[PDB]
DNA sequence: ATGGTTGGGTATAATGGGAGTCGTCTCGGATGCAG
DNA sequence: CTGCATCCGAGAGCTGAGGGAACCCAACCAT
């Protein structure tokens, strides 16, 4: 469309690594500054 | 402390056999606490399953971890029945016993059947333990009155138990054992006609050699689902860094092509 | 936590080396706040089907 | 309405398995010895 | 209670391209 890229997301295999490291009954959790969990799944794997 | 099979056959070692004398005993004990079951079930009313969950409570002891409260109520619901009727309790309890007995002293022919059972997709360890179930299933239907030996009414339960673990847990798709029966005779029928013909076997004289209801066709459909799914590491090449999986592409999610 | 730091006043340094090394632990689990038992498993996850196609 | 499926049974006697590996180096606990 | 001192087991060793073994028996559910 003639326009410049746009800025990047997480990548896919560190959701991937996210999701077997969890499979090894670890918990892995990303925070942001205020020490509080951000989700980079867009909601789509919370009950 | 490695290899669990030895471990596993000397802890069967342990334990001694039984002689005939010790065999009728045990036999005898196992269809008086049946009966006494029954009658103590009459007696009190109650669903026979529930007072055989107590008994077994009660054999077990508080090692085995129903709940302690409920069993112990009927315990004491029970002693409240007057004398006389009371003996069959303590001939369940000991039949009970016999039971655990018998199938720990019976153990070994488990693993003397299931040992020319190796090499069908089943460990040895799993075609022992479904072994022990079909033992247990043999000893709990076993009647005395015949004058049999063990042996004779066990052989078979065992070798149902291990067949139907083998059809049922050989494979990582599952299909029925009828069909896994099918397959079985297909093959064992591809391998005799290869035999006396000298060379591999057509669809063709395998299926007339089946008989009736059985065309070229349906045998290519049969060698076809008995197909097993392959690994996604399988090492391709000399040096081990290029496996089959990396070489898959995905035809579901869209490219970025279509997207845009 | 109280028994190590107590051994920790042995003349020995064989026996302070292995105490520290059990306080080590001890005070990892102390201050992450996990519990010891968690280390045993009763349930066990199970990954995603597409992750294992 | 139809096949394909699901669980149950077989009674001389039958009672501790079976495969095996060798031409590497370095690092950090572990065990047993003299002082 | 130190210090030596082997003794054993665990975990590593370039990239890239290319690599191809039963039978029967009878009930029961999906569609």
């Amino acid at each position: 469309k003639g326009e410049d890229v746009p800025e990047p997301s997480v990548p896919e295999s560190f959701r991937v690594l996210v999701k077997e490291l969890q499979a090894l009954a670890l918990d892995v959790q990303t925070l942001d500054e205020k020490d509080n969990p951000v989700d980079i799944f867009e909601g789509l794997a919370s009950k | 402390t490695s290899d669990p099979v030895r471990q596993y056959l000397h802890e069967i070692g342990q334990v001694p056999l039984l002689t005939l004398e010790e065999e009728v005993e045990l036999a005898r004990k196992v269809e008086e606490g049946m009966e006494a079951i029954k009658k103590l079930s009459e007696i009190t009313g109650l669903d026979p399953d529930l007072i055989r969950e107590v008994v077994r409570a009660k054999i077990l002891g508080s090692a085995r971890v129903l709940d302690p409260k409920t069993v112990e109520e009927i315990d004491q619901k029970l002693k409240s029945l007057p004398k006389e009727h009371k003996r069959y309790l303590h001939i369940a309890r000991e039949g009970e016993a016999a039971r655990q007995h018998l199938i720990e002293a019976n153990l070994r022919l488990v693993v003397s059947i299931a040992k020319k059972y190796t090499g069908r997709g089943l460990s040895f360890l799993d075609l022992i333990q479904e072994g022990n179930q079909g033992l247990i299933r043999a000893v709990e239907k076993f009647e005395y009155k015949r004058r049999f030996k063990f042996s004779t009414y066990a052989t078979w339960w065992i070798r149902q138990a291990i067949n139907r673990a083998i059809a049922d847990q050989a494979r990582t798709i599952r299909i029925p054992v009828h069909m896994v029966e099918t397959i079985n005779k297909l093959s064992r029928t591809a391998r005799q006609l290869q035999q006396e013909l000298g060379r591999e076997p057509t669809y063709e004289e395998i299926a007339e050699a089946m008989g009736p209801g059985w065309d070229a066709k349906r045998v290519e459909e049969t060698l076809k689902i008995a197909q097993e799914p392959v690994s996604l590491e399988t090492p391709i090449g000399d040096e081990k860094d290029s496996f089959y999986g990396d070489f898959i592409p995905d035809e579901h999610l869209p490219s970025p092509v279509d997207a845009a | 936590e109280k028994e190590l730091l107590e051994e920790m006043k042995h003349p020995s340094r064989a026996r302070r080396a292995k105490a520290r090394k059990r306080l080590e632990v001890v005070r990892a689990f102390l201050d992450s706040g996990n519990r010891p038992e968690w280390m045993i498993l009763e349930a066990v996850p199970v990954l995603p089907p597409d992750l294992r196609p």
